[PDB]
């Protein structure tokens, strides 16, 4: 289904939880391809390090460039579609550690005050698309968003524990705010990760742990339209 | 629970606090003029933004009384008429401008014996509902890649403000104090978000500064009991 | 004596309050009301009426008054641009402050509808052509060229046909497409011929227009 | 459309905004006999005629409240009571005339400190309605090519006027400023008609000058983009 | 004419009074309601929410910042005492302000509702041992043996069971009971193997959570 | 205007109020020592109001 020597996926016995009984479905209310969508491509490796600290990502627009329909999209502004995202550590006997990921809705950037003069210039045109690179963390309390970390919790949320298992899957529902509203203009969501466990480990062990992005549409959308 | 009624939500969210203060100095620098506008803005102040911040769908109408008095308490027989002009024409820069002559504008006139002045004012903005974040660019404009000649001055997220003027032929001799009392009517909310913890340093902006806070140290050592 | 309560805001001046009175003389009676077989009750009669829109604003003379109200076409220009609509927006400057409902949106912010334009064609009785009219949808930047016109909607405008033909947008806010029209092919004639034609245009709403949003704004003067 | 609750026709129409102006100067020039009359001119002022030039055929009430107040905002206790003289009798030109002395004419009397005054009149117009244009001769006389000796002033069209007066043995000392609005009851139109879009050079007639006006020039060039 | 008394207290401004007035506007209809699948009505929906206390609030340096989060553990400490949980209290000062409860209640005076902690286990694959977490009941004064804290409420902490151990306080209100953690057992590993680890440690509150009187005070500034 | 009735609910987080009490009336863990707010105790009242003159 893949061209080239990648085609891994999630088992078929996957355990989906529903959340309040309000799962994912088509609004259809008055208030073809489908032969292209369904196949997924494998994103590059990243190598994790230890004074790693953690990343975020704007979407749809790191898909702009990467996908192959991203290209053509660029002037069509319209987009529908859920995620379905599975995160996996690929750890031995010999490694501890602990993963919180959540999605935060709106996710706002606030500028910095440094200095003996609090004022600050507009951002960089480099800046403007960092690409893969992406940004580095300066005050963790906030992450780049005003918010304390432990307060998180009100938004979906999982834990990751190593003791029984290795890999889940969460499902956040598509929100917004009009029938129809542009994808281009209005930024949907964003993904956090924190390091709960620093790194430990003896000598003769893996000092590297594979980070693995899965992308998936569990949701699949007709689309088409002039928005 | 066995009986819900004392635990009525009524007391949960109604709760009348001073907002605002208007001055009317006779003489003055900072309001040379004579004449004085007011927008409503709620951000204005840190305190009352803390209680509206853990919202962010809302919609509602509003309802103000407006009382003048001395410093000593002592009242005085003087009259006001109130005239609102809708946020979409723009508001007046000097006093040669049409917006006193316009009577399209509705106004309704109560006096002060009179039991306390109730008037409520529909939503006019047109949008669907007030949105206090905003993840992007707030110009709803098809250009992406310049900046507005009015940057900075967007009356057109607000609601509008009001016009006072004196009635007869010379001006008023005395200065009054005024105080104004905030509510909301309907409480409707979605998305359950945090508040703030640290203070402001910007009106505007919620930026902070190098010295870092902690929530408490009560504890003198951990070890310890 | 009856207990009363008395509420704050006694003497407020409201300007949106409704209020009615008893008449002084209840004898006099008024005329009685007329009865016509046609009546209308609603103000939905407006939103139907054809208005001319035009964009050569350029000349202001006196005697050049009468040419205003259309935009000549010549054979001399080859594929050049015929004419440039500017943004579509009543409340915003352009041809929409002389229609009805620009006008009308003067005390008004918030407006969404549809828009449909409608093309006949007057030229002579032995040519041969055809043009096309197309709509950029939005997201799409001004044409370049003819091929990112035609991703977008076109119609096809044959000789043969003159006002059948219909284009609808759907849907209309206020940051959107635009619209643009190129001579499609040049318009030749053989000996005998006029050098020159006019072509006249349309443009009306659906009846899909609502308004929610009422603004203290006044335009005069 | 889906929903018309919040589309009711009710904020389509209805605005109160200032349309009139009476000044009671204690000595002048214009108005040395210490009274005026204010005939109800709906032409007399442009931007309110251009909001009922739209309609043709209406027969409606009336309902007006009166303020006065000083140029500082200040209130005093003054009490007016107002009395209305038909329209089909002839309006007082001297201090001596017997339009003060009819007792024939009906009055109501209220204070200021009570809620605000709500005063109704019925249509006592002989015609059926009010027409603004008329293609032909006002005069309704069955002599068509003389004039009437009262042409220039036809009060068989308005409605009349009000008469005021102090209450006390002395004349009133102190200058008073008034500020009226006006609003329709009924609204009810049949022929729609074009309003107008360049400015008026006198009052009473439509005329314009040599000097033409165009809605807009914004176009640089039509050719360009 | 009509006969009406006049009640006492006309002119006093009322900060409770709820009251209601009519629109300028009647003709003007306000956005519609927006349907969506999910509905949530109450502010319930927040008690089931979990918060992190932490009890190391010694530090304050800037580069020590992500280690607040937890507390270490090593073996090189025996049998001595883990952490001293201060009274609790929303309304006092210590781990409580941070909650979201706490801050709900500075507004307010008398609460009472039950309390849940929730403790997982997070060893090496080799390790074998013993935890035990227990509640001191009321009455009872800070353990000052082991022998005291078994008498009251105690659950056994197996390693092959992660966190379906759930201990329920019957009821606080506001004087009350203590808690207290001990080392139950030393954390013993051989060669090849880390010396520290780190615990998770749960706390969340019951159903039967009431509020009674509202209080005008304000914890800002 | 007619004169003034307004009506305040009973906001004290006891049950009702106690006039007398066999005891101490300190309801915390601590009973041997006292606490630093001694002989002030708004604990137990119900509040009191402000005034200000309206003018500069």
């Amino acid at each position: 289904l893949t061209i080239g020597n990648s085609t891994i996926t999630t088992q078929e016995a996957a355990n989906i939880i529903v959340g309040y009984g309000e799962w994912p479905s088509y609004c259809s209310d008055s208030d073809r391809p489908d032969v292209s969508v369904n196949r997924f491509y494998t994103l590059d490796t990243k190598l994790w390090e230890k004074s790693s600290k953690g990343w975020y990502w704007k979407f749809p627009d790191v898909l702009t460039e990467t996908g192959v329909f991203g290209q053509n999209a660029q002037f069509h502004y319209l987009y529908r579609s859920g995620f379905c995202i599975h995160v996996q550590c690929n750890a031995s006997k010999f490694h501890q550690g602990a993963l919180l990921v959540a999605v935060l809705p709106e996710y706002v950037i606030g500028t910095v005050a440094g200095g003996t003069g609090t004022e600050d210039s507009h951002p960089p045109y480099k800046q403007t698309q960092p690409g893969a690179d992406g940004f580095e963390l300066q005050h963790p309390y906030v992450l780049d968003a005003g918010i304390p970390i432990s307060q998180l919790t009100v938004c979906p949320h999982q834990w990751i524990n190593l003791r029984t298992n290795n890999c889940a899957t969460i499902i956040v529902p598509y929100i917004n705010a009009l029938p129809f509203d542009s994808a281009l203009n209005h930024c949907n969501f964003g993904l956090l990760v924190v390091p709960i466990s620093p790194l430990d480990y003896d000598q003769g062990a893996t000092p590297v742990i594979p980070i693995t992005i899965t992308l998936a549409p569990m949701c699949s959308e007709f689309a088409g339209l002039r928005q | 629970s066995h009986s819900t009624a004392e635990t009525t939500l009524d007391s949960f969210f109604s709760r009348a606090g001073l907002v605002g203060e208007i001055d009317l100095p006779l003489e003055g620098t900072t309001n040379p003029n004579g004449y004085a506008n007011w927008d409503i803005d709620i951000t204005g102040y840190a305190q009352m933004r803390r209680k509206v911040e853990l919202f962010t769908y809302m919609r509602f109408d509003a309802e103000f009384t407006f009382v003048a008095c001395t410093p000593t308490g002592q009242v005085v027989p003087q009259l006001l008429q109130y005239m609102f002009v809708p946020p979409g024409a723009p508001k007046p820069d000097s006093r040669e401008s049409l917006a006193w002559q316009t009577a399209t504008n509705p106004s309704v006139f109560v006096k002060l014996s009179d039991p306390p002045a109730q008037v409520s004012v529909p939503f006019m903005s047109p949008a669907s509902a007030y949105q206090w974040f905003y993840d992007g660019y707030p110009t709803f404009g098809e250009h992406k890649q310049e900046k507005d000649l009015e940057y900075g001055a967007c009356p057109n997220n607000m609601m509008g403000t009001f016009s006072v003027r004196t009635v007869g032929t010379s001006k008023s001799k005395y200065p009054l104090v005024i105080r104004i009392y905030m509510r909301m009517k309907h409480v409707r909310a979605w998305i359950p978000r945090p508040m703030r913890n640290q203070n402001y340093l910007f009106k505007a902006n919620p930026n902070y500064a190098g010295n870092f806070i902690k929530p408490t140290g009560a504890s003198r050592t951990a070890i310890t009991t | 004596g009856f207990p009363t309560e008395l509420k704050p805001g006694t003497n407020q001046f409201l300007t949106t309050d409704d209020g009615v009175s008893a008449p002084i003389l209840p004898n006099f009676h008024p005329t009685p009301c007329i009865h016509i077989p046609g009546e209308v009750r609603n103000l939905l009669e407006l939103c139907q009426v054809e208005t001319i829109l035009e964009v050569n604003n350029v000349p202001t003379n006196a005697t050049s008054l009468m040419e205003r109200l259309r935009f000549p076409v010549s054979a001399q220009a080859g594929k050049g641009e015929l004419c440039a609509v500017f943004r579509a927006d009543p409340g915003r400057s352009g041809p929409w402050q002389s229609t009805l409902l620009g006008q009308l949106c003067g005390y008004y912010t918030q407006w969404s509808g549809s828009l449909e334009v409608t093309f006949m064609f007057t030229g002579s009785f032995m040519a041969t052509g055809k043009m096309l009219i197309a709509y950029t949808p939005p997201g799409g930047p001004l044409p370049k060229d003819r091929a990112t016109a035609m991703l977008g909607t076109h119609v096809i405008w044959d000789f043969g046909l003159q006002s059948s033909v219909t284009l609808v947008i759907p849907w209309i806010s206020n940051t959107t497409g635009l619209v643009s029209i190129w001579y499609q092919t040049n318009y030749v004639v053989p000996i005998g011929a006029p050098n020159t034609a006019y072509i006249i245009a349309l443009a009306a709403a659906q009846k899909n227009f609502t308004m929610q949003l009422c603004k203290d704004a006044s335009d005069i003067l």
